[PDB]
């Protein structure tokens, strides 16, 4: 039941920027953080950054600092993702998830979306 | 147990009471577990039984609280116990012709 | 050592049996005989409703004791004894082992009123809360592992029919069979379909003659899933049938519902003949006036019917059944007319509850 | 590990978390509480909704007030508490129940919780302030 | 950052036996460790969170065990849908990274 | 000798007792003070709720000022001037009603007043701050 | 002015039980604790039982116990006495009294009834 | 010592209420935050 919906597949330049949503159905939003990982054919994950859907703060990793922005909105439930300056190494699968936020603090990622393949 | 003694050819009435002042859906059965009649909401509802033609209830009865059963033209194969179930109360009304 | 705090604001409910107020949707300008009701009992709705999904917990849902029901039958009344008025109206009263009693005779004017269900939420006042349980497999009875705090409810279309459930609300997964008291012989089985089944119904340009088209295929896969769900319960081996009907009144022996302000009386014993082992339906409705009350007990007499044409599609989304236990095979009845039975086969899974915000916990303050 | 801060589960949205837990968001399930033709009858029965809640909350600030706490949300008193009312670890107690079986089992001693709470607080450190 | 090492990365093995994998970090990560597994053309899921706990959903027949920079996820008896490929993430600080993947057959 | 508990006297059924009984009792008469007929008979009713409710607002903030909200028995730091009609604590305490009392101080009841909300939340305010 | 009304007189057989009420006039029902009192014929008056009608508990001697039970009604401002396994020495005249009720304290019966005769 | 702090003597003798206010417009909801969270929930769970 608790599930997440990302958007559809996109092909793009290099160079250029590229836009993701992921919405939630089936839990409350404003309760659990969400991450985002991404996965290159042919070897394993790679996360991105992670985010908070009431505060607004962000935590964004060390590699990708000023390239990738995480925005949300809680009218729709939706958490935004803006990859900008596309390379050929960004060819891969995005996928959202809920992280599980036992006790304040990161425990475990156990719902993730169908994923959006970009090139 | 309350006994009934009826004459052939003739009309019987039964009497269960209710213990209070409404309409209660209300059932009864024969020895072999088959309905005869009932009500559902404000309609009587009669059942698969050989008794569909020869049942009937009083209607303006069921808002007082005696909730009876009229039998007409009967024969010799209706002396049989009867349980008029309501409120998960089982009365054993007995009949002899 | 340990002494006792209070607590103003704690996560608690108890059980209660409040009043509700309806908030449906009305327009306040048609004559409709349902608008006019409407904005004399409801609120306009909020178009922003609150659903909040909660944590770990179970609760209890009982669905054959409920409160919403009754609160939901009251109402439909006296709906129902402002806008239909009668021509002629006949109820025994006789306040006092036999009561001599004759019947009143209520005559009132009888104008013809156009009549049409519009959705009606049921919205619960501040200091209450409604949950809902989303479990798709529900029984119908027992607890519940996955709860929600509603706002109000879904859309309810108030419709009044027997042996047939008409404009209801779907199911989730599987077609749903629910019960008081499974292998009784007495309580009613209601049947909660997975795909609505269209029917049209219709009295074209004597009067009472309306015919009233099903599709055949639709309805065989209908109750071969219907079958397929009732031989879970019994032993994956016995054979079940289908019968008419078993004498009874004439507004619970057949289909019996309205179109337009029309009693159309539909028979269905050309629906329920297969006996089930291990292209379109015509049904001769007759549009009825004299007519046994369901609000209360007595008779009822109406206008003959209006010319023109009488057009209505429904979707058949339920079924009330009745087992006909003996001395095997099984035979199913179809029956009804207790309308509690109607509305509760779309309140059937929302309890209300009184919220209580003030608690006591011991530890280890001074003073 | 990594934290952000703070969640909002929403009204009425911690009642299966823990009693250590759903202590700490006390104030969102107590700010809720709060929160021609058509003019005579929309208008009647919605402000009657309004000045029902406001006298219930009214209701429930005055009992809070004679029981010595007049707008702390949580507040401790000086009952002290009898064992004969069920105790157990104190880890337990703030760690593995919800206030939900809390109040289940409570309930049968409320009513001599609520009368301690009046008369051996406010008519016991009052009468020896009036000395 | 913190490298994490899976050993082995390919194995084979048969229906029914009992397999162990270990994953390792350079630094002591507690017990803040994720085991997640994955089929190719699907999204992974959470198998064990805490490096002790098994999620509600997954099998009894799975383990993991293991502290400071030594831990173990082990199967009891090798199901053929359980053939997949297996992720240890740690969370201690950041960035958060992932295994090299453990793929089985 | 042998005892039940407490009795309930009701609304303003303590004003014939003493001032060191009556004073016990103070809960209950702070607990008492909080279509055609759909347009007449229920606004009126509204009305009257309303006002009660205000009238309870007001008095409550007017508690509130003098640093004394929510409790209905709290100190100050005014001191009794004997001009006020002064007696023993006893005799005060134990042989007056509240009407006799109010009847002996209604000549200075505004200056009291007065001075509590010149002085106190205006004086331990105002010296706090520096 | 203050006055306690009640019912007629009872005759009833041994081993059954015998109800009597009592109505207050002129007083808060609610503010003075209430005692009851038999007498047989020719004796000393001896003492049943006295109860709050506020908190609704009651209190009986040591040779009474399960044997009278005392209710009250707020509503009807009436207490009830209910008196089981009658014997021949329960015959005789029963009588209400409001005690006076200074300082928490019993003090005195100063309103009375006019009776109830059991036989 | 941010939210633009001054001597007491001029914020308390010489700017009106409304200067003041337009002064911390922007930064009124730090404040409000630091009021209602993380310190009268500290407070009242370093009195348990
Ligand atoms: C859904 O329902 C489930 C019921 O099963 C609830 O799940 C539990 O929630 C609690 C919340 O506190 C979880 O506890 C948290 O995880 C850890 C538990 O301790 C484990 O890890 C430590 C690490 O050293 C081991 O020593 C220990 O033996 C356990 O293996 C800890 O990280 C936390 O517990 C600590 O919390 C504080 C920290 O200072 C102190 O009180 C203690 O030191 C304490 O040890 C943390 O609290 C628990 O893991 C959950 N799962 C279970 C029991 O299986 C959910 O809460 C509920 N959902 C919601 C939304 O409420
Ligand atoms: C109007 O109505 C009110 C109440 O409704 C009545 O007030 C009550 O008056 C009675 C007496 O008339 C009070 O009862 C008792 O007062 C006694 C006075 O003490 C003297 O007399 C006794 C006689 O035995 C001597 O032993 C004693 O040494 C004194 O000489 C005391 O016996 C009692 O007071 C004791 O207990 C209280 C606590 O309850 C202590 O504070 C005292 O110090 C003392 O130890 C007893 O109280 C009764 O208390 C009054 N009610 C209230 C609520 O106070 C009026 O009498 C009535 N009529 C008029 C005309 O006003
Ligand atoms: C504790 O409670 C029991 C029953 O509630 C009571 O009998 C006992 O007197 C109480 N003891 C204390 C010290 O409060
Ligand atoms: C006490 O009251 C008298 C009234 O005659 C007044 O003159 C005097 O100043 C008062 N004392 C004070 C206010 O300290």
């Amino acid at each position: 039941q608790e599930v997440l919906v990302q958007s559809g597949a996109e092909v793009k330049k290099p160079g250029a920027s590229v836009k993701v949503s992921c919405r939630a159905f089936g839990y409350t939003f404003t309760g659990n953080a969400l991450h985002w990982v991404r996965q290159a054919p042919g070897q394993g994950l790679e996360w991105l950054g992670w985010i908070n859907p009431h505060s607004g703060d962000t935590t964004t990793s060390q590699k990708f600092q000023g390239r990738v922005y995480m925005t949300r909105d809680k009218s729709i439930n939706t958490a935004f993702l803006d990859v900008t300056r596309l390379t050929s190494d960004d060819t891969g699968i995005y996928y959202c998830a809920r992280d599980k936020y036992y006790g304040n603090e990161a425990v475990g990622m156990d719902v993730w979306g169908q994923g959006t393949s970009v090139t | 147990k309350k006994v009934v003694l009826g004459k052939k050819g003739d009309t019987v009435e039964l009497t269960c009471t209710a213990s209070q002042k409404k309409s209660i859906q209300f059932h009864w059965k024969n020895s072999n577990q088959i309905k005869i009649l009932g009500n559902q909401g404000s309609f009587l509802t009669k059942g698969p039984s050989k008794l569909n033609d020869r049942a009937d209830s009083r209607r303006s009865l069921w808002d007082q609280g005696n909730f009876p059963l009229i039998i007409k033209n009967l024969k010799i194969e209706d002396s049989d116990t009867y349980i008029c179930e309501v409120e998960d109360q089982k009365e054993e009304v007995q009949l002899l012709v | 050592n340990l002494w006792v705090t209070v607590y103003y604001g704690v996560p608690v409910w108890k059980d209660a049996e409040t009043t509700l107020f309806c908030a449906s949707d009305a327009k306040a300008y048609e004559t409709e005989k349902h608008n006019v009701w409407a904005t004399h009992a409801c609120v306009p709705t909020d178009p922003n409703p609150q659903e909040i999904h909660l944590e770990n917990v179970t609760e209890e849902f009982n669905m054959w004791k409920n409160n919403m029901v009754e609160q939901m039958h009251t109402d439909i009344i006296s709906l129902w004894d402002q806008s239909l008025k009668p021509c002629v109206k006949l109820t025994p009263l006789c306040v006092t082992r036999l009561i001599n009693c004759n019947t009143s005779a209520i005559t009132q004017a009888c104008p013809k009123v156009s009549f049409e269900p519009i959705p009606i939420h049921y919205c619960a006042p501040a200091g209450f809360a409604i949950l809902k349980c989303k479990d798709k497999k529900f029984n119908g009875t027992g607890p519940c592992p996955s709860v929600s705090t509603v706002q109000c409810t879904h859309g309810i279309k108030p419709v009044v029919s027997t042996q047939l459930l008409l404009n209801g609300s779907l199911a989730e997964e599987e077609v749903m069979i629910r019960s008081e008291n499974i292998t009784n012989n007495a309580k009613n089985i209601l049947v909660q379909f997975n795909t609505p089944v269209q029917i049209n119904c219709t009295r074209p340009n004597d009067i009472r003659q309306a015919h009233c088209n099903v599709s055949k295929a639709t309805w065989n896969e209908t109750l071969g899933k219907v079958v397929k769900q009732l031989r879970k319960h019994f032993g994956n081996n016995t054979i079940i049938r289908f019968a008419n009907s078993s004498g009874g009144d004439l507004e619970v022996t057949t289909h019996s519902f309205n179109c337009g302000g029309e009693f159309f009386y539909c028979n269905t014993s050309g629906l329920f003949n297969s006996t089930w082992i291990s292209d379109s339906i015509t049904l001769p409705c007759r549009i009825k006036q004299i007519i046994n009350m369901w609000q209360r007990i007595g008779q009822a007499m109406y206008a003959p019917p209006i010319q023109g044409v009488i057009r209505c599609v429904s979707n058949i989304t339920g079924l009330i059944l009745t087992r006909d236990g003996g001395s095997t095979t099984e035979t199913f009845r179809p029956g009804g007319g207790d309308m509690r039975d109607n509305w509760r086969s779309e309140l059937y899974k929302y309890k209300v509850v009184k919220i209580e915000p003030l608690g006591v916990a011991p530890t280890r303050c001074k003073r | 590990a990594v934290g952000i801060g703070a969640v909002f589960l929403g009204f009425l949205g911690a009642a299966g978390s823990t009693m250590g837990a759903a202590s700490m968001t006390l104030t969102v399930q107590a700010r809720n509480l709060l929160s021609l033709l058509k003019l005579t009858v929309w208008g009647i029965k919605q402000l009657q909704a309004r000045v029902l809640a406001v006298e219930r909350y009214l209701r429930d600030q005055q009992l809070l007030g004679i029981w010595g706490c007049s707008g702390k949300l949580i507040c401790c008193t000086n009952v002290p508490w009898n064992s004969s009312w069920s105790n157990r670890n104190l880890s337990e107690i703030w760690d593995n129940m919800t206030w939900l079986q809390w109040d289940k089992e409570i309930s049968n001693y409320t009513q001599i919780i609520y009368g301690l709470l009046e008369e051996s607080q406010n008519q016991q450190e009052k009468n020896e302030q009036d000395l | 950052d913190i490298q994490l090492t899976q050993s082995p990365s390919f194995l084979s093995a048969s229906v029914g036996d009992k397999v162990t994998i270990t994953c390792r970090a350079s630094q002591g990560v507690r017990n803040e460790l994720a085991w997640y597994q994955q089929k190719p053309g699907k999204a992974p899921n959470l198998l064990i969170y805490y490096a002790s706990t098994l999620q509600s959903g997954v099998p009894s027949r799975f383990s993991a065990t293991g502290s400071g920079t030594h831990f173990t996820l082990t199967v009891s008896s090798l199901q053929p849908e359980d053939f997949a490929t297996y992720f240890c993430q740690h969370m201690s600080s950041y960035p958060l990274t992932f295994g090299g993947g453990t793929k089985v057959e």
